[PDB]
């Protein structure tokens, strides 16, 4: 199987509880606060649900849209 | 629109994965709306606007894929 | 800016996922990375990150962390 690419906006100390609520989720490689604005969450991993984790932001951050979806090329 | 006078995509590369070769910029009536990066020869899906994009990229980082009216989402090459 | 590399004794019970949270959670954090085969090991990037206090906590509330790095 393939490493997954998941980016998230979300409304944003909300950022320090973004990336932990992100970085808590199984199967997670990385997080990392991307974009001129800080306000982008990219998570590198494996079996990361992002309809689940998009929803674990809206219900303990605030606002939270999946940008992007892609796998890892090797 | 001129790739050459748009600053770099703050980014960072995972470094349990293989660096993506491109840069990518989104615009809605030629105005950035959204940047980051992404793999030649390989794909990814992105929300441009209120759609889901399967985006293609190929060994040049030139990307296609059917991007509603005002839209669209440019790639090129990063140093090497 | 910061990058600070640190093994941390993960061991079963998600300590992984403990680990991570804490870190990413940490002031001045932009990137927090597992690296090496193993993912035993956790790559932090950001500004103003206090490195002490980060081994402190690791020690604290998850277990052994060893500074690996630390480089501007």
């Amino acid at each position: 199987g393939l490493k997954q690419k998941i980016v998230i906006k979300v409304a944003m100390n909300c950022r320090s509880k973004a990336m932990a609520l992100v970085a808590s989720t199984g199967g997670v490689d990385s997080v990392a606060l991307v974009g001129d604005l800080r306000d982008k969450i990219e998570v590198v991993g494996y079996g990361i649900d992002p309809i689940k984790l998009i929803s674990a932001l809206r219900k303990k951050v605030g606002d939270a849209e999946l940008l992007q979806v892609s796998q890892a090329k090797k | 629109i001129d790739l050459s006078r748009e600053r770099d995509p703050n980014f960072f590369d995972n470094p349990g994965i293989p660096v993506p070769e491109c840069f990518w910029f989104m615009f809605k009536n030629n105005v950035r709306q959204d940047d980051g990066t992404c793999y030649s020869s390989w794909k990814m899906d992105m929300k441009v606007g209120p759609n889901w994009v399967h985006i293609k990229s190929d060994d040049n980082c030139n990307l296609s894929g059917d991007f509603p009216p005002g839209w669209i989402v440019l790639g090129k090459k990063r140093p090497g």
